[PDB]
């Protein structure tokens, strides 16, 4: 399982996560050029790829 | 050869029958 | 060579896992007299497109028998996607469609009807009527007399919902609160033969109309 | 309240079962609910016991109104005021059936806030509406409950289900932190679309399979058989007659293919429901005897009235065959 | 497996028949030197042969219907003898309803000692449209009388308790019924049985000419 403080801090993070689990807004689109457009494009594509890859990684680390 | 295949049909079919029979025998536990 | 034809068709059957699933859907359709689909909302915005462009050919018979839905359901599809487009204009190119985007088919049952009145009859009162020995007649079918009463109900249903949704649409722009002006009187009633009516207007007499 | 679940010997949908509540429910559910419901055969009016249990389940389901009193208001037994209040009581039924908690969350809403019907506010909390009724929030309701219904349809149908069905059996204190992580991931409106397009395809395939299981339950294979009655006999004909033609009168590979595909025919059309399953998650049964919403901004006009076999009963068909004596 | 053990028990009993027929047909002569084996193998025959009629107790001789119970306390007065009587009713929701009545020395023991006899002496009731009965009918036991009137599909069961727990798990849903006279238990049972078995459905009334229509 885990420990008392482990689950307690996990609940703390869960509360601080559900407070933000509304439609949080850290997707900023200020890229105004062909060049900056493609740049922020690639940054966001890598960001989402890595987020969901850490996701399936958690999936494996739990399937363990 | 074809007699080997006829007895092979008997073999595989009785095998399947017995396999599913034991399968039901186990499913009757729950 | 017939033998390899045979083996080809035997392979055809062996790869027929899907037949299990067409049987799935057709027995589900059996179950309540309904149809096993969602329309997935692509078909709903698609049929709104279809009918909006072609309100001449795409009747609510063509449309609703294409997509196999309930007629008034289709009607509200039309209305809702329509004003949703009108407010798309309003709220700009931001369009939500968030939850609509869900097209995974685990988290949903959404059983929709295609026929209607298949769960059980209006009643089953045990009662009989005997016909003599030389009946010289032919009996009727019970599944067959069913769906005639369902058709009666269905027609009455269409009529009544049409009328109600209609008045609600005409009501989308009216007055139900504490303010009116109230100077017409709606001349009416004969109480033996009243299929004629009239109104009055304001302080002018009017009449004979409506 | 959880105490009521303890009384009902089971689970009346308390939210956020803390750890000792987990313990006590496992104890009570298994030990008690088994021992009583498993093998007793009491004269202890098991009919009337069942009656109490069901007439006590239902009121929390519809908040807190006394439903014996609903029975009593008419001189019937049941099923009519049932189909009626479920045709609508207009906050507890529809607002929950689509997107809320039927409890005084979805209540008091009609008390103070507005959900104008046909743009008309109906703040009575017990209305009956059918056959052409447009259900719409106000805009200052929308500007919050659009986000609330999104976080519902995802955090409570994607996130919770997905931390379920997996990550589960050994440790739940671990699904705890996994929910933390997936919360951090659902914080992201790009992660939304990527998840729409992620490997959930696989889970939906497995779900199709498990529905096929619960289908074969009661003869889907028997109707598949009857519908392909010839084809298996045709395969047998191939085998036996090509036998009594080629030999004993390519033969070996004729026998190869015939054996394989014929035995596979019989297997796939006679595998009898190896269930053996660990648990079973539950679907959300959306109402399409009522018309959907513009889920963008709530505009969810009704189009019809309800049936009796498509209702969220937390009770099996039994005990409700004692309440609603229906087919 | 059922037939396996049946014919197996038959093998046992057939070796019994063999050796005991041999010994019997030797009547003539000295006595003991056959009677020892007599007693041994006959006792064995008992142990084995009674297991057939033993079987019905738990696994088979036990279907998957549901059962319900009654019980009272009879008396003999040699000193202050006390015993227990008990009733059981089996039903499967499709209508096969049967019952049974037997006695024992303590409650659960009597409940048991019927729990494996309710499944014999079965009578099969014909529930018209899966929810209710074919018509109205009066039927009387010695001094308990009974009245059965159907109801259209939505009322529900309007009956008492001893009669409800029969019309329920027979498979009816919309009967109204009135039992009058004696308010006893074991007469309402067997009153329901003498009643439901009295209904003649249109299948029956085609005891003469005429296809009896249903009114559609």
């Amino acid at each position: 399982a885990a420990a008392a403080a482990a689950a307690a801090a996990a609940a703390a993070a869960a509360a601080a996560a559900a407070a933000a689990a509304a439609a949080a807004a850290a997707a900023a689109a200020a890229a105004a050029a062909a060049a900056a457009a493609a740049a922020a494009a690639a940054a966001a594509a890598a960001a989402a790829a890595a987020a969901a890859a850490a996701a399936a990684a958690a999936a494996a680390a739990a399937a363990a | 050869a074809a007699a080997a295949a006829a007895a092979a049909a008997a073999a595989a079919a009785a095998a399947a029958a017995a396999a599913a029979a034991a399968a039901a025998a186990a499913a009757a536990a729950a | 060579i017939e033998q390899d034809n045979r083996q080809g068709r035997a392979f055809v059957d062996g790869i027929k896992q899907r037949m299990m699933e067409i049987s799935v859907l057709l027995k589900q359709v059996k179950e309540p007299g309904a149809r096993g689909s969602y329309l997935k909302d692509s078909e709903k915005t698609e049929m709104y497109r279809l009918h909006k462009e072609n309100p001449e050919v795409y009747t609510i018979e063509r449309l609703a028998k294409d997509y196999r839905i309930m007629r008034q359901r289709v009607h509200a599809i039309l209305f809702l996607k329509e004003d949703e487009e009108e407010e798309e204009r309003k709220l700009g190119r931001p369009l939500d469609d968030s939850v609509d985007r869900l097209l995974d088919e685990y988290p949903e049952f959404f059983i929709s009807h295609d026929r209607e009145f298949h769960v059980a009859s209006l009643n089953y009162k045990p009662d009989f009527k005997v016909m003599p020995e030389g009946w010289d007649g032919t009996i009727k079918d019970m599944d067959e007399v069913h769906y005639e009463i369902s058709k009666k109900e269905d027609d009455m249903l269409y009529e009544e919902f049409v009328r109600r949704f209609e008045f609600n649409k005409m009501k989308w722009r009216g007055e139900v609160m504490c303010h009116k002006y109230s100077r017409r009187r709606s001349s009416e009633g004969w109480k033996i033969t009243v299929e004629k009516l009239g109104a009055k207007g304001k302080r002018g007499a009017g009449g004979g109309w409506k | 309240r959880f105490q009521t679940c303890r009384l009902l010997s089971g689970n009346v949908w308390n939210r956020e079962l803390t750890i000792i509540q987990r313990r006590i429910l496992r104890r009570l559910r298994n030990r008690k609910r088994s021992i009583k419901k498993r093998k007793i055969y009491p004269k202890k009016y098991l009919t009337s016991y069942i009656q109490l249990q069901t007439t006590r389940k239902l009121p929390f389901f519809y908040g807190d109104l006394p439903i014996t009193e609903m029975h009593r208001g008419t001189k019937r037994t049941s099923y009519i005021p049932f189909l009626l209040n479920l045709e609508t009581r207009f906050d507890v039924i529809p607002l929950r059936l689509y997107f809320l908690e039927t409890i005084p969350q979805a209540r008091q809403l009609i008390s103070h806030r507005r959900v104008c019907v046909n743009k008309g506010m109906v703040s009575i909390t017990h209305f009956k509406l059918s056959h052409g009724d447009i259900i719409s929030f106000q805009e200052n309701n929308a500007i919050i409950r659009g986000e609330e219904i999104r976080r519902s349809f995802y955090k409570e149908i994607l996130v919770e289900k997905i931390i379920g069905k997996l990550l589960h059996q050994p440790l739940r204190m671990w699904r705890r932190s996994k929910t933390e992580w997936f919360h951090l991931l659902k914080t992201k409106r790009g992660c939304r679309l990527l998840l729409k397009s992620r490997f959930l395809q696989q889970l939906r395939s497995s779900m199709q399979e498990e529905d096929l299981e619960r289908t074969k339950k009661f003869g889907s294979e028997k109707v598949c058989l009857g519908s392909s009655f010839a084809e298996h006999k045709r395969m047998k004909r191939n085998l036996l007659k090509s036998l009594f033609l080629s030999k004993r009168r390519i033969s070996p590979i004729v026998y190869n293919s015939s054996l394989s595909l014929y035995s596979n025919s019989t297997y796939c059309f006679a595998s009898p429901h190896k269930l053996t399953m660990k648990r079973r998650i539950k679907r959300i049964e959306l109402p399409t005897h009522y018309l959907e919403v513009n889920y963008r901004t709530p505009k969810a006009v009704v189009f019809y009235g309800p049936n009796i076999g498509h209702i969220p009963h937390d009770i099996r068909l039994k005990d409700l065959n004692l309440l609603l004596w229906s087919r | 497996e059922r037939d396996d053990i049946l014919l197996e028990k038959l093998n046992a009993i057939d070796k019994k028949l063999e050796i005991k027929l041999s010994e019997l047909d030797h009547t003539f002569g000295k006595k003991g030197k056959r009677l020892e084996e007599e007693i041994r193998e006959l006792a064995e025959d008992r142990n084995a042969l009674t297991e057939k009629k033993r079987q019905p107790l738990y696994r088979k001789g036990y279907d998957v219907h549901v059962i319900d119970v009654k019980k009272v306390c009879k008396v003999t007065k040699g000193g202050r003898v006390e015993r227990y009587t008990a009733l059981m009713v089996c039903g499967n929701y499709e209508g096969i309803i049967g019952y049974a009545k037997a006695k024992a020395e303590t409650g659960q023991s009597a409940m048991q000692k019927a729990y494996e006899k309710c499944f014999q002496n079965l009578h099969y009731v014909e529930r018209h449209e899966e929810h209710t009965i074919a018509h109205a009918i009066q039927t009387s036991y010695k001094k308990t009388k009974l009245y059965l009137w159907p109801a259209p599909t939505t009322t529900g069961m309007k009956a008492g308790r001893v009669v409800k727990t029969i019309l329920l798990l027979a498979g009816f849903k919309n009967i109204k019924s009135k039992v009058i006279g004696s308010r006893n238990s074991y007469n309402t049972v067997k009153a329901v049985l003498k009643a439901l078995n009295a209904v003649e459905t249109p299948k029956d009334v085609q005891e003469k000419f005429g296809r009896t229509v249903v009114e559609k």
